[PDB]
């Protein structure tokens, strides 16, 4: 499991909970949607891009 | 003793070094998280920070900009690694914070600083899934002004027949770079689409890290600076060549790999690019 399309539109809190069940050692970082980010690939990382309401705005994926 | 990372050899940079060309007097902006100027295997010539809460471009609180910088230009000496263009004039243009992210306006401000300061090459090992008119105008302005602009394609992998190249890589004016490993196989994370231009090594790439360290990173972020460094080598051998000519020299001399949707034109070959007459090997 490396993508969570079912989490789009959910709260950032539920998204963290679900991702950590599937990937307990995940390094989760929450970022604003519409930022630009570094393009290194980190197998342990899941970036969560949130809208201004703190809901998930893009499909979370490993990297 | 110094080590030559495999990716520097793979793109045939040592052939330029043996001809006597190492990127001298070429100005390369690494538009990124900063560069640790205290690293003994880097020489940072200047820079500026566009990050409101992190005003020192010579402090890299993430590590990513320092790694990217070492692939462009780690020094030729008896330590650490060797860069693609070890004599290049390296500029730290900090537009990303410690967490690896930046606002579109910070990236645009860095591109504008690069244009105003007469950079020859911009490397952007960064991206997002959406563009903006202002972002497109900044990259198009840099290219109109003569700058070679290189960016990571993205690490979005495949999505059927859809392009997964992000911005600014996805803009026609920017050279979008995908990642291969030491056997020339596309990395599974490497973005795909007709906007993919060329490939370079992006798997297990050894480079400089902050606090006088070294390590192996993976990403289209690691592939982009091989191409930005190759552009600096080409300009050091042909100082009057335009950005148009440096870009075509790289595109016209790749080693073709698979289908262009997955590999673009193939692996860059800076030895062939820096000849007068160009063809694929
Ligand atoms: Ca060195
Ligand atoms: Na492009």
């Amino acid at each position: 499991k490396t993508e969570w399309p079912e989490l789009v539109g959910k709260s950032v809190e539920e998204a963290k909970k679900v991702i950590l069940q599937d990937k307990p050692a995940a390094q989760i970082i929450v970022l604003p949607v519409g930022t630009i980010v570094t393009k290194e690939y980190r197998i342990d990382r899941v970036r969560l891009f949130v809208d201004r309401l703190d809901n998930i705005a893009q499909v979370p994926r490993v990297g | 003793a110094q080590s030559v990372p495999y990716g520097v050899s793979q793109i045939k940079a040592p052939a330029l070094h043996s001809q006597g060309y190492t990127g001298s007097n070429v100005k390369v902006a690494v538009i990124d998280s900063g560069i640790d100027s205290s690293h003994p295997d880097l020489k940072v010539a200047g820079g500026a920070s566009m990050v409101p809460s992190e005003t020192n471009p010579f402090q890299d609180n993430n590590s990513h900009g320092t790694h990217v910088a070492g692939t462009v230009a780690a020094l030729n000496n008896s330590i650490g690694v060797l860069g693609v263009a070890p004599s290049a004039s390296l500029y730290a243009v900090k537009v990303l914070g410690a967490d690896g992210s930046g606002q579109y306006s910070w990236i645009i401000n860095g591109i504008e600083w690069a244009i105003a300061n007469n950079m020859d090459v911009i490397n952007m090992s960064l991206g997002g899934p959406s563009g903006s008119a202002a972002l497109k105008a900044a990259v198009d302005k840099a290219v109109a002004s003569g700058v070679v602009v290189v960016a990571a394609a993205g690490n979005e992998g495949t999505s059927g027949s859809s392009s997964t190249v992000g911005y600014p890589g996805k803009y026609p004016s920017v050279i979008a770079v995908g990642a291969v490993d030491s056997s020339n196989q596309r990395a599974s994370f490497s973005s795909v689409g007709p906007e993919l231009d060329v490939m370079a090594p992006g798997v297990s790439i050894q480079s400089t890290l902050p606090g006088n360290k070294y390590g192996a990173y993976n990403g289209t972020s690691m592939a982009s600076p091989h191409v930005a460094g190759a552009a600096a080598l080409i300009l050091s051998k042909h100082p009057n060549w335009t950005n148009t000519q440096v870009r075509s020299s790289l595109e016209n001399t790749t080693t073709k790999l698979g289908d262009s949707f997955y590999y673009g034109k193939g692996l860059i070959n800076v030895q062939a690019a820096a000849q007068h007459h160009h063809h694929h090997h």
